[PDB]
């Protein structure tokens, strides 16, 4: 063990990170793709799973649930009905920025993903669902696609194989909701972008009912380095609860934001000044914190000085962890206009199969609006949050969830300025 | 032989594998409240009323698509299922305004009965209150969509029964249109049959439209003639 | 009066701003609130006696 | 036919008595000395219709729409 | 705060202020009100008949 | 934003639109894609077709889709209600998306905002006066690492500042594009201040492997 | 080596998504059906 340190290189992902080295079948060749790759094919999917199981991998998303249990659901025996994956190329969440550096720089690494993951199961062909904003590097993605298929590499024969295993490219139309984890497959069946509910499973019923399994993108792109790595080599890095590197990003508001690969458990403070230019007007300058994106409520200052960056901590420091908007928020301008635009966000895209987050996200954005204005009483701002305790469990998805955190948090640490807010509306109308 | 043991408050009861958990609560008499399964048609998952807390389990859920794991134990009357119904009840008072005199379904709402024996005593926000102008359908069908609760099940009648499909939801967040896009009569057979469906005021009787209250009415057990079934 | 909406019917201001006030009034008014089963007995001292209902 | 309202000659078209079976209905119906007809209880059908198996791969039962 | 002479009212300069909801024979103990409702020509809903009978009404 | 139809000729079916054979190949490899027995997924990229076939879509290109796929066409007007390329009302050749929801207002898109504002004219949602310039404001688009940034069709322009304002604004009255690269320094996504980042090109595909 | 290696998609025209799936539909493994076409025949 250490204390969990921070990154040193050879423990990063792969190289052409910020409009680098290199893009062609040649160049992902000489950096790494297509090596050794057989020798996992014609090994046996068991060896796969046993070391994803064994890697410790985490699941990336927002979702927390480890990556090999869900395809241990998928080792249903074999039908006459196939199986797929579908490989979530959608960046929601306003914050992520995630793979569009990856589609930017390495789509090979994820043909090398969807070729690990569905060899991992017995399926028989993947999807790329695209976000439809994505249109130029999704058309860069046809042409790496392109490359690998004039490389007579994937399809039938690959490396050698009697095994094929084709995919295709869906783009998206232009929705939020697509992201999430079966609006997705709806959006793919033609009907319009609508989830489902529970007991029928993605591992039960997906893609017009054949089962298959939705993967992000990241665990996507990390799944093949797990088969032509050592064994549990990305389970070294962190805790043994979580593990692995992630690519912790800077949205927002500090000199010049920007992406990084790191480690698990790195201190907040150092991750933002040693890799982002710095927090402008110093470090005390701040007004607040988020972590997880733009569905993890806001945490403090004196909260994160001793918490640094782990899942598990944060869950102690009552939020959860996800992706690439881990940003401070300066005190010139204020965080309740800034969710105040974050739940018009969730207003304007958001489906209404559920009643609750439909008529709850109306609420909180009128109750915002007067926020804003200072308009209210206190008495209504605790019954805002008793509605946020009433939404939280009665949904389909979750996006009526990740509305109804944010105001929680909000609640909870910036109590008296809203209260200031008031009361100088309360001498403006008097 | 092939039945699952269930507890509704403790009592055991059997079951066909399979069944969804509102069958077999409406099997041993406690009537828990809906708002879109239909026992003759699809089941969605917009009516949300259906909730109900089950012991050892972390959250709540969906009585009306939960198909009947072994041993069951429901908290049919718990603290929280009361709560999350309160919760689902006064959500949906917001927008469906205030149109029960003039209301067509008067006598025989399912907000007004649902709200009455479960929902909560007073109520809150004052503004809002969204207003949509009312599509036409055909002169056989009153329609206005300012009472509807967009609980999609006119939909499934159409679409099953039916197969016509011409009632669409257009729309996304809070404003979701029930209707027609392109302002087409739906007259053909069965047209008169979704309005006893639309369990709120939305869609109604043209002719009838106006005129009386189930209160005063009373019934009397009658054959249909004019056609072979009756 | 009471504060339970379920019993007595609201007052008028609630009534003509709100929902769940107007739909206790129409069908308070109309379909009357249930009451649960059983039998009962009480009396008071009226100047006349012990009046009592049943 | 001075204010159009319902007048009849009809004592007993104001009746309805609740019972729990009706053994004790046909009892108490020929006790007072009158003729009856007796009906049937219609229960619904037994349904299974579930939310997975409105969304298989080849049947028909494919609702299209949600 | 007496009650009196049984009168309808109306808007200021307007339609009837009834609309013909039958509330007052929902809960009329005398069931002295009676009323029997047609929509009228421009659509919006209205009566034909609201009797009360003065004989029978309790006040 | 006025979902009923409201018929209004220079719409109103008979609305003049139709294909090309070619485009009939293009909707030969879009219903070869997905599988046989579920061909009424291919709604959505045929409708997109559409879009990229004639800038905003007629009622008539959907009904023309649902003439083609055999399928009514009420779930045809429903994917077109819930999904936002599909600008229905008629608008022109360009068309300014300005994405700005947390990150751009947090780094001034008010100024992004008002600057488009008071050199365009018009305001947030309306129509330029003459083609081609039809301005709105959207949610976000995933290049929350920038500045507030602008779509136009089917092209971005990321890295935003009043000075890339009146360049992209005056070089798009100039007729041909500019180029959609991150602008005023730091050429993408890219540390462009201390870049303790990875500095090693890279290690070849023969390294440390295993189970060979 | 800080040179930006992308700017090969600056030639992107309307129908490149398309045509490039559409130039590439060969080699292709039938996509295998299931009974019925549709919900009807
Ligand atoms: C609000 C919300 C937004 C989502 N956005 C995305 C997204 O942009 N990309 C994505 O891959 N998944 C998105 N998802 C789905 C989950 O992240 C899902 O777990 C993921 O696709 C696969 O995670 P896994 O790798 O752990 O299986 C979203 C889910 C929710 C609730
Ligand atoms: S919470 Fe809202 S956006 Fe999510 S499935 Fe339910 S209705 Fe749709
Ligand atoms: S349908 Fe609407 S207007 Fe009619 S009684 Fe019910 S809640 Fe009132
Ligand atoms: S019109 Fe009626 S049946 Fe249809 S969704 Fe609305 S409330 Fe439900
Ligand atoms: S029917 Fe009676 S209660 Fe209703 S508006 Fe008319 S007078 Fe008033
Ligand atoms: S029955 Fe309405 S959602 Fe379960
Ligand atoms: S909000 Fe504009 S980039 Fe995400």
């Amino acid at each position: 063990k250490t204390s969990f340190g921070s990154l040193k290189d050879e423990d990063r992902i792969f190289t052409n990170l910020y409009g680098r080295h290199d893009w062609r079948l040649k160049g992902a060749q000489s950096r790494g793709d297509w090596y050794k790759t057989k020798e996992i094919l014609l090994k046996g999917p068991d060896w796969i799973l046993g070391e994803v199981k064994t890697s410790g991998l985490r699941g990336r998303g927002g979702a927390g649930f480890p990556t090999g249990l869900k395809w241990s659901f998928m080792n249903k025996p074999s039908d006459g009905r196939p199986k797929y994956l579908v490989v979530n190329a959608d960046e929601g969440e306003p914050g992520t920025c995630k793979d569009r550096e990856i589609i930017r720089h390495d789509p090979h690494k994820l043909v090398e993903g969807c070729l690990v993951g569905g060899r991992a199961m017995g399926a028989r062909a993947a999807y790329i669902y695209i976000r439809g904003e994505f249109y130029n590097e999704a058309s860069n993605l046809q042409v790496a696609i392109r490359e690998a298929y004039e490389a007579g590499l994937i399809g039938k024969n690959a490396c050698g194989s009697g095994y094929d295993f084709d995919v295709f490219v869906v783009r998206g139309a232009g929705a939020y909701i697509c992201g999430e984890e079966t609006a997705l497959i709806e959006s793919i069946e033609g009907k319009q972008g609508k989830p489902r509910l529970k007991p029928p499973f993605p591992a039960d019923v997906g893609v017009f009912g054949c089962p298959t399994t939705v993967a992000n993108v990241e665990t996507v792109a990390v799944s093949p380095t797990i088969c032509r790595r050592g064994g549990a080599w990305f389970a070294s890095f962190g805790r043994e609860r979580n593990s692995g590197t992630k690519l912790f990003n800077i949205s927002g508001h500090v000199n010049n934001p920007c992406t990084v690969e790191e480690e698990m458990s790195v201190p907040l403070k150092e991750l933002i000044e040693k890799h982002a230019g710095g927090v402008t007007g110093g470090w005390d300058n701040l007004l607040a914190v988020i972590p997880g994106g733009s569905s993890t409520p806001l945490i403090p200052k004196s909260v994160c000085e001793t918490v640094l960056m782990d899942f598990d901590a944060l869950i102690q420091a009552q939020t959860g962890l996800g992706t690439a908007a881990v940003i401070v928020m300066d005190r010139s301008t204020d965080i309740v206009k800034a969710i105040a635009r974050l739940i018009e966000f969730y207003k304007h895209e958001s489906c209404g199969q559920c009643t609750p987050c439909r008529e709850g996200v109306d609420w909180m954005n009128k109750v915002m609006a007067r926020f804003v204005r200072g308009d209210a009483r206190p008495a209504e701002i605790d019954s805002l949050w008793e509605i946020s305790k009433q939404i939280e469990g009665h949904t389909i998805c979750a996006l009526g969830d990740g509305a109804a955190w944010p105001v929680q948090g909000l609640i909870r640490h910036f109590r008296p300025e809203l209260e200031e807010r008031m009361q100088r509306f309360a001498q403006q109308h008097q | 032989s092939n039945l699952i043991e269930v507890f509704v408050d403790g009592q055991s009861v059997m079951v066909e594998p399979g069944t969804t958990v509102l069958q077999a609560c409406e099997k041993v008499g406690m009537q828990i409240p809906r708002f879109c399964y239909h026992e003759r048609l699809s089941v969605a998952g917009n009516c949300r009323m259906c909730l109900v807390e089950i012991e050892k389990a972390p959250k709540v859920v969906a009585a009306c698509a939960m198909p009947v794991m072994k041993g069951w134990n429901i908290l049919t009357n718990s603290e929280k299922t009361k709560k999350a119904r309160e919760g689902v009840m006064e959500f949906l008072l917001a927008n469906h305004p205030l149109d029960c005199p003039i209301c067509d379904q008067g006598g025989e709402c399912d907000l007004q009965d649902q709200s009455m024996m479960f929902g909560s005593d007073r109520s809150r926000f004052l503004e809002g209150k969204r207003a949509v102008e009312d599509k036409n359908i055909g002169p056989l069908v009153k329609t206005i969509m300012t009472r509807c609760i967009q609980c999609t099940r006119c939909i499934r009648f159409a679409s099953e029964i039916a197969g016509v499909d011409d009632l669409g939801t257009t729309g996304r967040g809070n404003d979701m249109q029930v209707g027609t896009y392109i302002e087409k009569m739906f007259m053909s057979e069965l047209s008169g049959n979704i309005i006893d469906i639309c369990p709120v005021g939305a869609l109604t009787s043209k002719p009838y439209a106006f005129t009386a209250r189930p209160w005063e009415t009373r019934k009397t057990e009658s054959i249909d003639v004019m056609d072979a079934v009756g | 009066k009471v504060d339970d909406a379920k019993v007595s019917p609201p007052k008028r201001a609630e009534m003509k701003t709100s929902m769940e006030s107007l739909i206790h009034h129409f069908k308070l008014y109309t379909e009357g609130y249930q009451v649960p089963p059983g039998a009962t007995y009480t009396a008071i001292e009226a100047p006349k006696g012990e009046f009592g209902v049943y | 036919p001075l204010m159009g309202w319902a007048s009849t000659a009809d004592p007993l078209s104001n009746l309805v008595l609740t019972f729990s079976t009706k053994e004790d209905a046909i009892a108490f119906a020929e006790k007072n000395g009158w003729s009856y007809d007796v009906e049937e209880r219609k229960v619904p059908k037994p349904k299974s219709k579930s939310y997975g198996a409105n969304f298989s791969w080849n049947k028909r039962t494919r609702v299209s729409t949600k | 705060r007496f009650r009196g002479e049984h009168a309808l009212r109306r808007y200021p300069s307007g339609e009837e202020r009834c609309i013909a909801c039958k509330l007052c024979e929902a809960v009329c103990p005398a069931q002295a009100i009676t009323i029997e409702a047609e929509p009228r020509a421009d659509g919006s809903r209205r009566t034909t008949r609201y009797d009360i009978d003065m004989t029978k009404c309790i006040y | 934003a006025l979902f009923v139809h409201r018929d209004t000729p220079k719409n109103n079916p008979e609305t003049p639109f139709d294909f090309t054979p070619e485009n009939y190949k293009r909707i030969e490899a879009i219903v070869k894609n997905y599988p046989e027995g579920h061909k009424a997924a291919a709604v959505l990229p045929v409708l997109d077709l559409a879009q990229r076939q004639n800038g905003w879509l007629p009622i008539s290109a959907m009904n023309k889709v649902a003439e083609i796929l055999q399928v009514p066409p009420m779930r045809v007007y429903e994917v077109a209600t819930f999904y936002t390329m599909y600008n229905r009302k008629p608008v022109g050749k360009y068309h300014i998306q300005v994405c700005t929801t947390t990150p751009c207002m947090l780094r001034n898109s008010d100024s992004i905002l008002e600057a488009i504002q008071k050199k365009l004219g018009i305001k947030v949602g309306e129509t330029t006066p003459d083609k081609l310039f039809t301005l709105i404001e959207v949610e976000c688009l995933g290049a929350c690492v920038n500045a507030p940034m602008v779509q136009i069709n089917d092209n971005y322009y990321e890295d935003l500042t009043p000075k890339d304002i009146e360049e992209i604004i005056d070089e798009l009255k100039a007729g041909k594009i500019p180029k959609p690269g991150p602008r005023s320094g730091r050429f993408s996504c890219e540390p462009a201040g201390g870049l303790t980042s990875l500095t090693e090109p890279p290690k070849g595909p023969g390294f440390g492997v295993q189970a060979g | 080596n800080t040179t930006y290696k992308n700017l090969q998609h600056h030639d992107y025209s309307t129908y490149t998504f398309l045509d490039l799936n559409l130039d590439l539909s060969k080699f292709r493994m039938p996509q295998p059906s299931s009974g019925r076409e549709s919900p009807r025949h």
